[PDB]
């Protein structure tokens, strides 16, 4: 978690088994239908704005049902790619605009 | 994911005109100093605040002097340590919140200045959190760094039981039992959050007395003045 | 016979000039009287718990 | 010498009461349920909290009588 | 002599009606609240600092170290609530007795309400606790629901991409001044009232039976002022943290949201109407219309009788609207789960239905019963 | 709008009495408590039932919230 | 502040990057150095 634009910026390096786990998750099952690839620019490094889409509420990572996170306010559960699974939240976690300067530095916005 | 609301422990300072127990504050400070001071911040209290509440000026000065704290810069252009004073605020255990989460399993031990006012229930919650540690029931398998306390919201607190029978010894010669420690320190953490508490209730008494005096006296003046209209009698007398 | 309350009116507060002198002096005394009383009531209500009760202890 | 906390006396005194032992009955009845099942996602926290709530209400009534 | 004559026609020998109940005392109390908030507030600002580094320390510095700083703070903090209690009495009185028929007085009123809502909202941010920060972050972000420019409007309001030091410092500037705009507006609120005279509980022209404001309503408003002071000082001295939220004693932290997020008690009815509608824009428009519908009340009036005193159906629906608001205030306080979602949904529809549909129909029936 | 320019009133007589000549609290508990009760009986039927209905919906809603918060018997029972 | 006055963004960034300045705290709860940036104010010669 980082203070970026006042908002939490959740950068997440995902384990090799966890990366293609979210790829192994099926696409028509999700409330907001998205494959993991159309959310991430480098499979290992997914980054997300840590703000629940139901109402502004900061989620907690490595928590909830799936491998991603959870929202304390009314119990919206997310997966490791940031995608919404359990309600009452409407949409997937907001992916920012970003690109990689070198192998070690990443820039967001 | 269920609530357990604390009970109504009848504190010394519960009623509308009921003041804090300054000897219990005295012991409650010692419980912070000896036990809670090593992990927990109390940023908004200094040793001068203790003067005339639980300690004398000389006693409070000695306790400030016990600890050593930073001061500067000096003439060389660098910082140095010196024995504490009445004007020094209580030493913070770590330099920042990240050092706390480093030292304690990714968990921030919160500031105890306002903790009573900061949490629902207050002393009843803090007391039930301290004394109410128990074993995790069948099904509840907690992870590393965690302990089971039911009164805590998540049921899995990141704090080791902080107080147990005779963890310290009180200067006045009081039996230092676990619940006696919890009682005294909660009576102190009330005072830390609300030092005005005694004075405010005295103003309360005086306000109730004075309102009790004035409200009828003012109401009497209102009635005395409005009497003219309230007794009046209207007679209609048209001609033919 | 001059009564109880009329005796106050006649000499103490018929004039508005003395009315105020009565209030001021009465308020001056009332402050001392009330504070002292309500302090003592609060201190008896909260016996032994305040600093002044346990001050001789550590001094 | 070893020391004793009034807490542990008053807790055992309060554990006597009907609602306490009745919650304790359901807690034990849950413990064996969760123990006897093969693998479950269930716990007996609720019943412990029912028990503790009934107990600690009574504890608070007379614990502070012993403390000063 | 030109000033005394204004004060005469204002407060000394203004012809008041003879039969005015204690529901008219709230106007003078609202001024006493406004002056109390101003005087307490000024003395708080003498020590308070509007930087995110110092804001919390400064408020605690007031309570702890500034001599009698605590009593000034809680008089401000609870006086803010007493102002709002008084407002909701002052608004309801006019709804009941038909005082909204003084259109301009009423419409200036509607402005006065909105300015105080803005004042108190921005005031709540100032101490920089969790609920203050997160209250602002939630409530302000609502504007992003606007069709085409809301997302810009919010960033402009904040002075950046979130609630931050830019927002806090301007929120202090807006708090310290808007009270004076309120007092200026309030003098025009009074100015139109003298043009129109004052209403009485019967809703019948009391020109036949008038009495001079002084000494009657002077001593009556004085009596009422002590009851307001009593109610304040009961809160200040015995229950200063009652109406207030505990989480605002936790210093603000944008990386950690408290679970039960809400405004203060005086916005919870409007918060509940917002939560009722699932669509964001709809929620904002319903939230807005919940307050602004007050401006349609004088147009929705139907009955040939002005006051509700002689109107059973209207009285019952009025007292329903009060209960329905107290329902919404309760629901707004509770989290958005079953069964509170459905209760909030019905309560919210009932609110607009009482105002728009039923109470006009009640008045129309009430006329037909009396051969009007 | 002043005393003198308010309205046309004719053939009325108002008998009044000095506040020093008369009492401040004349028959307060005697005549008042019945009058207070009468006023309460007049309004109660119009005023109270909505607040009663609030209380019913309040306690019920809180009751039903506590029911839904707590466990349920279909949670993995008769299912090992 | 130098950008668009006397230098370009890239040139000004390089000059910031030349010098190294403090940043933190980190996860361990301590401060560390990093190469400067456009947002960094000019390094003060002494601590006080
Ligand atoms: C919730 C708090 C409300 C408590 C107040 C209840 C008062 C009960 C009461 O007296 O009701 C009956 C009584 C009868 O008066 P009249 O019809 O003029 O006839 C007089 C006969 N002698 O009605 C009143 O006093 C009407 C006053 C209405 C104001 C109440 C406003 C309450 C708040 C509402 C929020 C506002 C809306 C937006
Ligand atoms: C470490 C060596 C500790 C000592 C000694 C004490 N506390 Fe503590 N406390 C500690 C941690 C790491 C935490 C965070 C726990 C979490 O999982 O969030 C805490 C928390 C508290 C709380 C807050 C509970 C809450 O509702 O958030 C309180 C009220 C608290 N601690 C009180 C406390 C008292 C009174 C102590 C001694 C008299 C004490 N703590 C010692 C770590 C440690
Ligand atoms: C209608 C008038 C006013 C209302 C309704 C109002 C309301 C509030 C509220 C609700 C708070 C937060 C209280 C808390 O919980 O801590 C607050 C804080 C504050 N207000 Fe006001 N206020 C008013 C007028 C003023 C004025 C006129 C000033 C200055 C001239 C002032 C200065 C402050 C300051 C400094 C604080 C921060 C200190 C604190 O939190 O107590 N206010 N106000
Ligand atoms: C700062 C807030 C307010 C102040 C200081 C204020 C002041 C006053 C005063 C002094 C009066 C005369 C006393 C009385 O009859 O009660 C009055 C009357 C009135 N006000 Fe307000 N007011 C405020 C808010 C409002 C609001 C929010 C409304 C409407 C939305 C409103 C509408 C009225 C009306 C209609 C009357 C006429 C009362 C009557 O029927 O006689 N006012 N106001
Ligand atoms: C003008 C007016 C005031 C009034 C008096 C003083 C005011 O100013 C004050 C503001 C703050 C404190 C004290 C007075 C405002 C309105 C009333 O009460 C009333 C009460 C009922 C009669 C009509 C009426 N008319
Ligand atoms: S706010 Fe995150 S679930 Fe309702």
């Amino acid at each position: 978690a980082f203070k970026w634009r006042g908002k939490p910026l959740f950068v997440r390096h995902r384990t090799k088994k966890e990366i293609d786990q979210e790829a192994a998750v099926e696409v028509s099952q999700l409330r907001d239908p998205q494959h993991d690839l159309e959310r991430v620019k480098k499979p290992e490094w997914v980054i997300l704005i840590g703000v629940c889409t139901h109402l502004g509420c900061v989620p907690i990572a490595n928590a909830g049902d799936f491998g991603g996170y959870y929202c304390p306010c009314h119990g919206s559960h997310y997966d490791a790619s940031g995608r919404i699974r359990k309600g009452p939240a409407p949409l997937n976690l907001e992916v920012p605009s970003y690109e990689f300067t070198s192998d070690d530095m990443v820039i967001v916005g | 994911d269920l609530e357990l609301h604390p009970p109504s422990y009848p504190w010394s300072h519960r009623g509308l005109l009921s003041s804090l127990d300054h000897t219990s504050i005295r012991r409650g400070f010692q419980v912070y100093k000896q036990v809670c001071s090593s992990c927990h911040s109390m940023d908004y209290v200094a040793y001068r605040h203790l003067v005339g509440v639980c300690y004398t000026e000389d006693e409070a000065k000695a306790l400030a002097e016990e600890v050593e704290v930073q001061d500067g810069p000096n003439e060389d252009g660098e910082m140095f340590m010196r024995p504490g004073k009445l004007s020094d605020y209580f030493p913070k255990p770590y330099p920042n919140p990240e050092a706390a989460r480093a030292a304690n399993n990714g968990a921030l031990p919160p500031d105890l200045s306002y903790i009573v006012r900061a949490r629902h229930g207050g002393e009843d919650y803090v007391f039930s959190l301290l004394t109410g540690y128990c074993e995790p029931p069948t099904g509840v398998s907690l992870r590393e760094g965690l302990y089971f306390n039911p009164y805590f919201p998540g049921q899995a607190i990141g704090m080791a039981p902080p107080i147990y029978n005779e963890v310290l010894e009180f200067d006045d010669g009081t039996p230092a039992t676990m619940s006696q420690v919890a009682k005294d320190v909660c009576t102190f953490l009330r005072w830390a959050a609300e030092p005005e508490h005694d004075h405010r209730k005295r103003m309360g008494l005086k306000m109730l007395l004075m309102m009790g005096l004035l409200l009828p006296l003012v109401y009497a003046m209102k009635r005395h003045k409005w009497s003219v209209l309230k007794s009046r009698k209207l007679a209609y007398r048209p001609p033919k | 016979a001059p009564t109880l309350t009329a005796r106050l009116y006649s000499l103490l507060f018929r004039r508005t000039s003395t009315f105020a002198l009565t209030i001021v002096v009465g308020a001056l005394f009332f402050e001392r009287a009330f504070d002292q009383g309500a302090d003592a009531i609060y201190e008896h209500i909260n016996e032994g718990k305040l600093w002044k009760h346990i001050k001789h202890k550590y001094e | 010498e070893e020391l004793v906390d009034p807490l542990t006396t008053v807790r055992e005194q309060c554990e006597q009461l009907e609602k306490c032992v009745k919650a304790r009955e359901r807690l034990e009845l849950c413990d064996e349920r969760v123990s006897s099942r093969s693998q479950t996602e269930e716990d007996c926290t609720e019943e412990l909290l029912d028990f503790l709530h009934a107990r600690d209400h009574c504890v608070a009534h007379k614990l502070f009588n012993s403390l000063k | 002599h030109p000033l005394m004559k204004i004060v005469n026609n204002a407060f000394i020998d203004l012809p008041a009606p003879s039969n005015i109940s204690s529901w008219w005392n709230f106007g003078s109390l609202l001024g006493i609240c406004l002056i109390l908030q101003i005087l307490t507030g000024l003395f708080l600002a003498m020590h308070y600092t509007s930087d995110t580094t110092t804001a919390f320390s400064s408020v605690t510095h007031i309570c702890r170290d500034v001599n009698y700083g605590w009593i000034i703070r809680y008089m401000h903090a609870n006086g803010a609530s007493m102002f709002f209690i008084c407002l909701y009495m002052h608004v309801g009185r006019g709804l009941y007795y038909g005082s909204y028929t003084f259109l301009e007085t009423w419409n200036i009123g509607v402005i006065l309400l909105l300015t105080v809502m803005a004042t108190a909202f921005m005031g709540y941010v100032l101490p920089w606790g969790q609920m203050s920060f997160w209250g602002a972050t939630v409530i302000t972000n609502l504007l992003s629901a606007i069709p085409y420019i809301g997302t810009n409007l919010v960033e402009w309001i904040w002075g950046g991409f979130s609630v931050d030091k830019a927002t806090l410092t301007r929120f202090f500037a807006f708090h310290f001044i808007l009270p004076f705009i309120i007092m200026a507006i309030a003098m025009v609120h009074l100015l139109f009232l003298h043009e129109t005279g004052s209403n009485n509980p019967t809703g019948i022209s009391s020109d036949v039976d008038k009495i001079p404001f002084h000494p009657y309503y002077t001593i009556k408003d004085i009596l009422g002022a002590l009851l307001l002071i009593l109610a304040l000082m009961l809160l200040v001295l015995f229950a200063p943290d009652l109406l207030g939220d505990p989480d605002n004693y936790t210093p603000a932290n944008p990386l950690n949201t408290p679970p039960h997020i809400k405004p203060e008690w005086y916005f919870l009815f409007a918060y509940a109407i917002l939560r009722s509608i699932p669509n964001k824009l709809g929620g904002v428009l319903a939230l807005a219309f919940s307050i602004l519908i007050l401006a349609l009340i004088p147009l929705l009036h139907t009955s040939k009788q002005r006051s509700m005193m002689f109107r059973p159906l209207s009285q019952c629906l009025f007292w329903a609207l009060v209960a329905d608001l107290l329902t919404l205030t309760w629901i707004g306080g509770q989290p958005v789960e079953h069964p509170y979602i459905t209760i909030g949904q019905l309560a919210s529809v009932l609110y607009f239905l009482l105002i728009l549909v039923l109470m006009p129909t009640a008045g129309t029936i009430e006329n037909k019963l009396l051969k009007w | 709008r002043q005393f003198g320019h308010l309205t046309r009133v004719r053939h009325v007589i108002t008998y009044s009495l000095s506040p020093f000549e008369q009492r401040a609290f004349p028959h307060y508990f005697s005549k008042g408590i019945p009058n207070v009760l009468r006023r309460t009986r007049a309004c109660i039927l119009r005023v109270a039932p909505p607040f009663v209905a609030f209380y019913l919906v309040y306690t019920w809603g809180t009751q039903e919230f506590e029911k839904s918060k707590r466990k349920n018997p279909a949670a993995y029972e008769n299912d090992r």
